[PDB]
């Protein structure tokens, strides 16, 4: 998507449900030309985060049912953390025998799923991509047989 | 605290609730009764309207006051502005057309559509060339939405 | 009375920490393949000049810490022990401040690479957060313009110690692409079939999950790299009609390039825009910031602003010093009177 | 020591730690005084 | 689809199929060399410390199970800092009873006379801590600080 | 004679509602029902009372 | 939580178009800064009549 | 073979589900798949075993 589609497809509906939300200063938000919205809410010093963010998700979640059903498969997503690196961890392999490809990979399968599930963890970055089946179309063969990518 | 358990109770109820409520409403808030005060918006002259104002409110100043300190829910007098079709069943029935036919060719002649970009993702070695494409877009005026072929 | 004011104030010193930041922006929608160029570059220096304190550089491209894109890289860089580097050309205060002079010149594209302020999750950096804002539904292209003018105000009044920037919108040249919901609807041809295809070859397709290896996974249609690097080449793509036969795009579509966003920003709600600058060594911050609003009462109408971030945390902190040192004052005469049994006693101790 | 624990704001925080620490302990140095130094004087000098 | 003739076609005839990221938007590298991570940011209002001895001890059960040679390398990470930090501070807090001990010598010039008040000095300290944690406090730079000029 | 909220369109910049209802005539009154007609498989409206 | 409302009124009127007027029909808040300083009124006056 | 949950109605004042599934007569076996038929393109029933 792209970021005027993002704002008036995602992003302006959930602003839109941001409220009745105690201790609220104010609320920034960007979106991507990726395809990429952040909208975040910053809190009064004091107030308890685990309820901010129970009154944030109460209210995407009247938004939800209007999002595209291609972001809503995308998953969106409440977090509370800090902005900034806690740390980075590290993994390189010593053969040479993977690939920047699998060990992002192997990260993401293997490493990602129980550090981001570790009480205090409010955030995971993972520095490139889990797999996927990719089914990079030739659009020519597509002609040569008749089909769409539909 | 209140709040959160009716929250976690009310879980429970909605896999069982008709799938069109679910579709829209269902809120767990922290209800008073009274309003503290009641700040109504007038025009001096004339140009303005019921419906005008009633509508600067809407979408211009509540979700602001909705959302400053103290302050609970917001009931709004009146309403905000939605692009209007008002349908004539005899312009219709004389050119052969059922609402649906309407409803089809909004959904479809209004609506926002991604598409990738040049340059994309994963690009071809070479490549020096990165931008979005925007492909359909959002209709905006009253006009547009008169141009509607049907 | 003196000295203490002929003394600048400030909240926590700086520290090396042993670990630091380095930025990488390059000019909006350029290849990653170049942002690599500049990362390898930056990855070089650090790892031969340096090489007697840094001892590892870890080097993400495509990673930005509010703007993910294409044209920008981040870079972690850290040092060896502190005990092998010593004099303040070994601490980031310098370490960086050289790496910052060594790019930020043999460059095309802007390179910042500094040491974050300690214990300051936004605190004091002593400058501004100005976010510029449409309140009048005004629209993005006026917005844009409307805060060039700002900023160009503030470029007449450096007499003031400034860096007045916005962050990093500037439009970009984008390609429209405009079906003809007609032609289409005319040649047989169901505008859905149109956009899937035109989407899933452009910008992939997430069809549904498959298990790699006792994980699930996703699946992606999309196009191979090379159907789709160039305008000319939306030619490839041909979509079948109800009477079976295969047309070409360019039979209901049609193009042309344009300017547009690649970040809409916004701030309570509205759409916005925001501009960072400082005081530096000169005025107070303010000063900076009373100046700010006062070209910002000049900008076109509709068009107003607020501040955000550590400027919103000057204008509250409960209630100063002086006051809460006269408090003091009158609370420890008080005490010693109480002690010694007079008014004239305190004023042996106090003074 | 106290009135600086009072500045409340984001600094105060900052500040309230200090003031905290220095009340007590200097409490807690007028509590031995009167105990643990006093006695351990008169058990061992001279 | 199957045509005509017996010839079907498969999706691999139109194609290319294989393994390959959920998206190519960060390309990371650790010297120049192939690699990959996680960054990690701290929940709100979680402690640094604590939180970062977890996600190593979980890094821990993964290693004796990784691929041929798969290593864990840390680069960025502020937690060591901390650590040596307030240590540090601890030293330069430890360091100052003993040269309290010494001029309660050049004044006083007794083996057990000079206890007395440098005896009374970690004990006005470990209480302090006690203190602190009643009052929910941390052991932070801020505070130690505030025991240093205590003494 | 409910309305349907279709879509959402941008007006001067925010996202608003997009419904299609019916004049006020011809959805009031018992026989109004009568006036609007519905298509068919072949190609012809019929009356909503058939 | 009643000066908020004015306070951030007041930053959305310079933006009004042409002739658009905020009024404050039912508010119970200056009742409550009556109710007080009455009360106060009294202490003063309790203290007097001793 | 499995049951389906179509939708609700309301009984005696209560909504309550509406499954549809084969009787247990039809769906023990292995042998029993035969029994089970699907109308295709052109509308002629169609055996599993096909
Ligand atoms: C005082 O704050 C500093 C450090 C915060 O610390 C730190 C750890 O936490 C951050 C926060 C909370 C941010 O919100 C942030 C940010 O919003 C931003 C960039 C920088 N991104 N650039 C890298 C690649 N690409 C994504 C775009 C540009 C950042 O790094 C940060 C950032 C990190 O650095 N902005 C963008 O991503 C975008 C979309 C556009 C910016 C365009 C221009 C180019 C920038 O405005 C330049 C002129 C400077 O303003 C910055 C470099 C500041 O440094 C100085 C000396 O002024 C920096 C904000």
């Amino acid at each position: 998507a792209d970021a005027k589609t993002v704002q008036d497809t995602v992003t302006q509906v959930i602003e839109q449900n941001m409220n009745g939300i105690d201790n609220l200063m104010y609320m920034s938000s960007n979106s991507d030309s990726t395809g990429t919205v952040q909208i975040t809410l910053t809190f009064e010093s004091g107030t308890d985060a685990d309820i901010a963010q129970v009154q944030v998700q109460n209210k995407l979640q009247l938004a939800m049912p209007l999002l595209p059903q291609e972001v809503q498969q995308q998953g969106v997503s409440v977090e509370k953390s800090s902005s900034s690196f806690l740390m980075v961890v590290g993994v390189i392999n010593t053969d040479g025998t993977m690939t920047q490809e699998d060990i992002s990979d192997y990260v993401a399968a293997n490493m990602k799923d129980a550090i981001s599930r570790t009480s205090g963890v409010g955030d995971v970055q993972l520095f490139g991509s889990q797999y996927a089946m990719r089914i990079w179309m030739n659009p020519n063969e597509l002609n040569k047989f008749q089909l769409t990518p539909v | 605290i209140a709040q959160v358990q009716v929250q976690n109770k009310l879980q429970l109820a909605m896999p069982l609730l008709p799938q069109e409520v679910q579709q829209q409403g269902v809120s767990v808030e922290k209800s008073s009764s009274s309003f503290l005060m009641v700040v109504g918006v007038i025009n001096t002259d004339g140009t303005m309207t019921q419906e005008d104002i009633s509508d600067y409110v809407a979408a211009n100043m509540k979700d602001a006051i909705s959302r400053t300190s103290g302050v609970g829910d917001v009931q709004l007098f009146g309403s905000q502005y939605a692009m209007r079709i008002w349908m004539n069943p005899n312009e219709l029935n004389k050119f052969q057309l059922t609402p649906v036919d309407v409803i089809t060719a909004i959904k479809a002649q209004n609506a926002q559509v991604a598409a990738g970009q040049l340059g994309g993702t994963p690009p071809v070695k070479g490549q020096q060339l990165n931008a979005s494409i925007i492909a359909q877009t959002r209709l905006t005026s009253t006009e547009e939405f008169g141009k509607i072929l049907l | 009375a003196y000295l203490f004011v002929r003394l600048p104030s400030s909240f926590l010193p700086d520290e090396d920490q042993g670990v630091f930041m380095t930025m990488v922006q390059l000019p909006a929608g350029a290849t990653q393949e170049r942002t690599q160029k500049v990362l390898n570059e930056v990855t070089h220096y650090y790892l031969t000049k340096e090489k007697n304190n840094v001892e590892s550089v870890f080097a993400v491209n495509g990673f930005g810490f509010a703007g993910r894109g294409q044209n920008t890289g981040i870079a972690f860089v850290s040092l060896k022990d502190w005990a092998d580097r010593p004099g303040e050309e070994n601490k980031v205060e310098a370490i960086t401040m050289r790496a910052t002079r060594a790019f930020s010149q043999i460059k095309d594209a802007m390179v910042f690479a500094f040491n974050l302020p300690a214990i300051v999750e936004l605190g004091t950096a002593t400058g501004f957060d100005f976010e510029l804002i449409d309140q009048a539904g005004l629209g993005h292209e006026k917005l844009t313009q409307a805060r060039n003018q700002l900023l160009a105000e503030a470029a007449k009044h450096p007499d003031m110690l400034t860096s007045v920037r916005p962050n990093g919108l500037e439009d970009t040249p984008q390609f429209k692409i405009d079906i003809d919901q007609e032609k289409a609807q005319a040649l047989g041809v169901s505008i859905n079939d149109i956009n899937t295809t035109l989407g899933a070859a452009w910008g992939g397709s997430y069809v549904n999950d498959f298990i790699d290896r006792g994980r699930v996974k996703k699946v992606y249609v999309m196009s191979e790299a090379k159907y789709r690097m160039l305008p000319d080449d939306i030619g490839d793509w041909y979509v079948r009609a109800a009477d079976g036969q295969m047309v070409p795009f360019s039979a209901f579509s049609s193009s042309r390039w344009e300017y547009g966003s690649p970040r809409l920003e916004r701030y309570n709600g509205l759409p916005s825009m925001e501009i960072l600058g400082q005081a530096a060594p000169g005025k107070s911050t303010g000063e900076a910031m009373e100046l700010m609003e006062q070209l910002a009462s000049k900008l076109p109408t509709g068009v107003g602003y607020d501040w955000t971030g550590m400027s919103y945390q000057e204008r509250l902190s409960g209630n100063q010093a002086p006051s809460l040192y006269a408090i003091s004052l009158i609370v420890v005469f008080l005490c010693l009177a109480a002690l010694y049994e007079s008014w004239s006693i305190p004023f042996s101790v106090m003074l | 020591f106290v009135p600086m624990a009072f500045f409340g704001g984001s600094t105060g925080a900052i500040y309230r730690q200090f003031s905290i620490t220095i009340v007590s302990a200097m409490a807690l140095s007028v509590l031995v005084a009167l105990i643990l130094t006093p006695a351990l004087c008169a058990t061992m000098l001279k | 689809k199957v045509n005509q003739d017996g010839s079907r076609v498969l999706l691999r005839d139109v194609a290319k199929i294989e393994l390959g990221g959920e998206n190519y938007d960060i390309i990371a590298e650790f010297n120049g060399q192939p690699a990959s991570g996680l960054g990690i940011k701290l929940a709100t209002g979680a402690n640094a410390l604590d939180t970062a001895a977890a996600i190593r001890a979980e890094l821990a059960k993964m290693e004796p199970f990784f691929p041929s040679g798969l290593k864990i390398v840390y680069p960025y990470d502020t937690t060591p800092f901390v650590k040596i930090s307030i240590h540090e501070v601890v030293k330069t807090l430890v360091e100052a009873i003993i040269l309290v001990f010494l001029v309660m010598y050049l004044f006083l010039q007794n083996f057990r006379a000079t206890l007395i008040p440098t005896i009374a000095v970690p004990v006005v300290l470990l209480g302090t801590f006690a203190v602190l944690a009643a009052f929910g406090f941390s052991i932070n730079t801020l505070t130690m600080f505030g025991m240093v000029l205590a003494i």
